[PDB]
């Protein structure tokens, strides 16, 4: 089984699987994603086709897959903004868009292995690996339509509250 | 807004 290392730790290694690699780091790649899904909440997920995708998985020492980002090609994005207090967790965007190159479509780490800084080790290994020839910038990213722990990493990992969000509709 | 998650 040839493996595509993209970096290499002390405490497990990151690997990334492309759309045109053997059926059997596709299923892997494909189990790997159920179980993200499902650990979102999820029954069905119906999309486009996972071709255009590139699924990077950080592997323990132990062979175990404990961390999983699924990234996608994206032109443009819109930077978050808090939701305004009530009188008596949700997000908005700014209304123009800009410019972004690589959307972060699932990201997820194994519960008992959080806090680890295995999301921000995933993210780097993208922002390396993702474009030929470039190392992508923090305001060239974007995650889709974040949950409460996507919200509080990505605004840490990106270092600003108003990290860059897409797919959503009006 | 619908959202492709929420
Ligand atoms: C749609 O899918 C969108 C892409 S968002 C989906 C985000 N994933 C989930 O919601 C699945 C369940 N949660 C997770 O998988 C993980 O919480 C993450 C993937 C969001 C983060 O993974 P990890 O725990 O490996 O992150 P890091 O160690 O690299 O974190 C770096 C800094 O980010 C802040 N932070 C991260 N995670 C936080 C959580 N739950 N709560 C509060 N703050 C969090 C921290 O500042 C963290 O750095 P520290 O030095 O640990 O404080
Ligand atoms: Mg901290």
């Amino acid at each position: 089984k040839k493996e595509r290392v993209i970096t290499e730790f002390w405490d497990g290694k990151i690997i990334m699987v492309s759309p045109d690699d053997p059926k059997y780091a596709l299923k892997k790649a494909e189990e790997v994603r159920e179980l993200v899904d499902s650990e979102l909440g999820f029954q069905q997920v119906s999309l486009r086709c996972p071709s255009q995708t590139r699924t990077y998985m950080f592997v323990s020492n132990e062979k175990k897959i404990v961390g999983c980002l699924i990234a996608e090609p994206i032109r443009e994005a819109y930077r978050v903004l808090a939701e305004p207090p009530s009188l008596h967790r949700a997000w908005r965007c700014s209304t123009e868009p800009e410019p972004a190159i690589c959307g972060i479509s699932r990201i997820w780490v194994f519960a008992l292995m959080r806090r680890k800084a295995i999301a921000s080790r995933m993210v780097d290994a993208v922002r390396s690996s993702f474009m030929y020839g470039s190392v992508l910038t923090t305001e060239e990213i974007a995650f889709s339509d974040p949950t409460p722990d996507g919200k509080l990493f990505a605004s840490t990992y990106c270092k600003v509250p108003d990290f860059l969000v897409y797919n959503f509709v009006s | 807004v619908i959202g492709a998650k929420k």
